[PDB]
Formats: structure tokens, C-alpha cells, sequence
């Protein structure tokens, strides 16, 4: 079932690429200033 | 019994702890030999969930490999336990009682955060003298002069100590500070209506602050790497890692 | 659970702040040792999203470098919650009143 | 009594073709914020895209007393939802008693 | 029936993802710092 | 489609959830239930989106 | 019986709803108080079966 | 027999797969758009 499984994957990494956008701009938001 | 097992497994990713603010680092600025603390901000990355930061579950290691040191699970306590109405009243500056903790309340639910990390250490002064019964006291906050502090108690001389003064009904007033052994310990910072629970909500912040003993105190990071690991129970981990080789001032940035 | 959670992972990328406007300095002049306040500006990011800036959550931070004191959440209070309604009843210097929310 | 160890700076204002001044007494440094341009929804505590709002931070006793000069004040403001505006600034000296810095 | 079976690979399946997740969060944020 | 509309009574309506989880679950007669569960932040619009 | 028994097994593995479009919760806004209501539209999962 | 056991399943795992498109394409639309 590929269904369960890669819904949590899927999940799992959209919340890891949105810690890495978050900190992304956060060191964008600091060198501009 | 499979469902309960995915449901748990389900929990797990949904962590997500991150850093916020910035990493101090301070030092005696004029001689370079001493390390007295260092005390960075840390929040969940968003709405996710609520973390866990109990002291009793959560690991966080010290390291630096330019000098062979390794220190594991240097987390020992936490302001989050401490409820601000025994806190309240038992400090004494100069002629009135100087309030430490602050409170909010909004939408039914309190809130509680501190000002400043002097604030929160002068709260676990006393938290720990009185609140958590302890044998050793790991840190002892004075106003005495050093000299007289070693008349009065031998044993409070092979501590290093750092001083911050302040200014309570116009008088200047002095402290100081004395750790015997590295630990780390946290305190509210801001929107964080769970008091006593020690569970950052989703999108709270909450404060770090490691201070340095003597047997670490005594080495000054330059051109070296160091490694700060928040481990909780369950989920993501966080490795603080920065390279720095001078104070520049009697505080440092990153 | 998934989808809700992407929702939000989405919102939270979106929001973000500027300091519109300059900052300012208040000190005795002639004299340079007495702090008076700073001053400055705030909006979101461009039009993009609707920041929350109650004092609840949001916290204002302070540090100086030379001087050795840092500080946390300084942010207390704000005067978004007040309606224009309360503010202009009563309130003067002279024997009219005068109106301080436009 | 106790208004003695406050913070004091003053500010006139010409209400009525008359001179009033008056006296400021602050013994915490915080920091407010109020709506400044294009504020519809007041009361909520919200601030929508294309609202500016203000921010004022007064010092106190405990600060006030110094003055910052030639070192890096940093200030950093953190919503709950989103990154983090951290502002770094550094101050060569202050000039009209109202600097731009 | 199958799914009896499923169960045991999707568990596992999870802690992979899991692991690769914050191992990403935390050398992500490790490069932006 | 069918449209479903909960109206908060006295007893409930009196509060506001904020940074809370907040669950539905609908059951037929057969077949799976629904399970609805969303984390409500800070209330807005006036019609909340979540 | 054991015909009825499949009959009624299959259908237990194919109704299922599905929540379709979003879900709206209605507060005052300038103080938020109160409640007034929560709505939102329900379907079934795919063309499959009705509930 | 596990014939009919192996029909039933393979109806139930069809429609949670069907079901994790149907949010899968929603939130990629939303999210683009």
C-alpha cells in the first residue's frame, strides 16, 4: 500500500523543507539589513 | 494493535524544532581567558505542534574537536516548571521587592515570559535554594564582595565567577555569579501559556543558556568549531554549529 | 493531517517583515549621556499575507554589544486593541478638548 | 516619591495658541506599537499587508543612563508566524538630540 | 488477505522516512547557519 | 455533495479555540468515518479559513 | 448467509466519505469572544458507492 | 478461501490511494497557483 506510507513521507519532508525555507529567508532577511 | 503503531509513527514527523534569534557568546573582554556563558533562543519552526523540553527526557551536548572536549546531557533544569506566584515576592533589591517575572493575558489564557536572561538567573537562584530541595547548589548568586564570598564559604573559590550589575531604586547594586559544574537550563520567552507543563507550543519561543564551569570555563574558543545538539525525546533533533575565533567585545554575535 | 499541515507549512514561508521607514535615535544633545527612546517603523513583508503583532506572542528583543546587556520580549503593550471610540471622549491641556486618533 | 528614579525626557505641544509641555516617567524598558497608516481593522491586533505600523522602544533607568556609542545595538522582533526581523545597526554619534541610526 | 502483512513494512517504511527527515532538517539548517 | 453546518450553542459558543486541535468525526451506518482534525492558530476574517 | 456476509463485506470495504472544499469558522473578529459556527461540504471518496 | 478476502482488500487499498490523489492534486494546485 503506497498510499499510508509515502502520505507520511510526504508530510515528513514537506515539514523538513519548510524548516529549511524558514531559515533560509531568515538568514536573507538578516544581510539585507 | 497496526493502527496505534502507524498512528505513533504518524506523531513522530511532526516535530520540527528549529532556532530563532541569534547565538551570544561573552567573555572577559580585556583578557581573553575566561568563558562564562553562552545563551542562544530556540522555537518550534510553526504550526505544527507542541515540543517537548523537559530536562529529564532531552539531551544537549557540548563539544569542540580543535580541543577534545565532549560533554553530554548538560541539560539539568527549567524555569517552565516554576509558577510565578512563589516567585513573585521573595526577592529583595534595595527598599522594595523587584519583580522578575512578567504575565500577560489574553483570549481566557495567561501568559508568562522573562525580560532579561539576569532576571531568569536571579529566578533560578532562588528556585533552586528553595523550590527543588538539592544537596549541591550548582550556582549561588551573591552580593558580597568575591573576597568576603571566600571568607564566608571556602568551597566558593574554585568556581568561576561573572559579575552583572544593575540599577534598583537609583542605587547601583552589583551581583555576582559562581557555577561550579557546566549545565544549561531554559525560560520562557514568549508566547508560552503552558506554565508548569515545560511544552513549547506551536510557535512559542523559548530560551536556552548554557553556563560554563570551571573546568571548561577556563578555555577560550579561537579558530575552532563548536557543536550544541538539542536532543528531545521524539523527532528532530538541533545541531548548533558555528566557527568563531574572537570575542569582538565583552560579547560576541554568532 | 497531511493536508492541513501543508497548509500551514505554506503560510508560514509567506509571512515576513521589512523595516519600512528610517529608525531613530532620542538623546540629550549637548550633553550625550542620557537615552531617551527609539522609534521606527514596521510592515509586512510586501502583499502577501496578514502579520499578527499581538504583544502575547510576538516579542521585541533588545542586546548591545559594547555595554554587555542583552534583554528579551521588551515588547508589552500596543494600542491596535483600543478603539478610536474611547481615545477621543475626554482628554485636554487647555479648557477645549483635543482628538488624538485621526 | 518613587517617580524619582524614572527616566525623564520632555516635549511641548501649542494647543489653543498656548505653550503646554509635559514630563515623561518611565521605570521599564518595553516597547509598543500602535497603527500609523492604513489600519482598517482596529481592535484585533492585526497588521495586514499594506498597514504600516509603528513601533517606539523607551529606555529607561536601568539603560538610560548610558548612551550608545560606537557599538553595534541589535534589535530583533519574532511573530509567531513567520521568520524573524532581526535589525543590526551601529552608531558612530548621535547629533540633533534625534539621530537617523 | 495481505494486509495483515502491510502492516509490518509500513511502520518500517515510516522510521526511514523519519530518520532521513530531520537528518536533512539538520544539516539543512546546519549549512544556512 | 452534501453540506454540513455545526451551530455552536450557549454552552460551547461562549469560547474560542486558539492554538488548540479541534476534531469532527462523522459515522454512517456502513463503511469508514470521516475523521477531520485541524490545529487552529489565531482566528481571522471573521470566517476563519481552518 | 454466507452470501449476505460478502454482500455486506464489500460494501463496508467501498462506502466511504470524503471532506470536500474547505472548512469555515465563524468568530467576531474585532474582539474575539465568541462562536458562532463551523461549516463545510462532505462528498464520497470517488465514484464508488453512496452513504 | 483468500480469494475473496484478497478481492475485498484490494477494493479497500484502491480507494485510500485514490483518496491520497485526490488531496495530492488539490493542495499542488493551491499551493502553485
Amino acid at each position: 500500500l503506497a498510499g499510508l506510507d509515502t502520505a507520511i513521507i510526504l508530510i515528513a519532508f514537506i515539514i523538513t523543507a519548510s524548516v529549511l525555507a524558514y531559515v533560509a529567508i531568515n538568514m536573507g532577511l538578516f544581510v539585507t539589513q | 494493535k497496526a493502527k496505534s503503531t502507524i498512528n505513533k509513527g504518524e506523531e513522530t514527523a511532526s516535530t520540527a524544532l528549529t532556532l530563532s534569534g541569534s547565538v551570544l557568546y561573552a567573555v572577559n573582554y580585556p583578557s581573553n581567558t575566561r568563558s562564562y556563558w553562552i545563551y542562544f533562543t530556540v522555537s518550534p519552526s510553526s504550526g505544527v505542534s507542541s515540543v517537548e523540553l523537559s530536562p529529564s527526557t532531552t539531551a544537549i551536548s557540548f563539544t569542540a574537536s580543535a580541543e577534545g572536549i565532549s560533554y553530554s546531557n548538560i541539560y539539568e533544569y527549567t524555569l517552565l516548571t516554576v509558577s510565578p506566584s512563589e516567585l513573585a515576592n521573595q526577592v529583595y533589591a534595595n527598599g522594595q521587592y523587584l519583580d522578575l517575572v512578567n504575565q500577560q493575558t489574553n483570549a481566557g489564557q495567561t501568559y508568562v515570559y522573562y525580560p532579561n536572561p539576569y532576571y531568569a538567573l536571579l529566578a533560578l537562584n532562588y528556585t533552586l535554594s528553595k523550590i527543588d530541595k538539592v544537596s549541591p547548589s550548582p550556582l549561588y548568586i551573591t552580593t558580597t564582595t568575591p573576597s568576603s564570598a571566600t571568607q564566608i564559604y571556602p568551597f566558593l573559590a574554585h568556581d568561576n565567577m561573572f559579575t552583572f550589575t544593575l540599577n534598583i531604586s537609583g542605587t547601583l547594586v552589583t551581583y555576582y555569579a559562581f557555577v561550579n559544574q557546566t549545565f544549561a537550563f531554559t525560560y520562557p520567552v514568549a508566547g508560552d501559556p503552558l506554565i508548569g507543563s515545560a511544552i513549547a507550543p506551536a510557535g512559542s519561543v523559548i530560551g536556552v543558556m548554557i553556563l560554563f564551569g570551571p573546568d571548561l570555563g577556563s578555555h577560550v574558543f579561537q579558530y575552532q568549531t563548536i557543536t550544541i545538539q538539542i536532543t528531545p525525546n521524539i523527532g528532530s533533533p538541533l545541531t548548533i554549529s558555528e566557527y568563531v575565533y574572537q570575542p569582538e567585545g565583552s560579547v560576541s554575535v554568532i
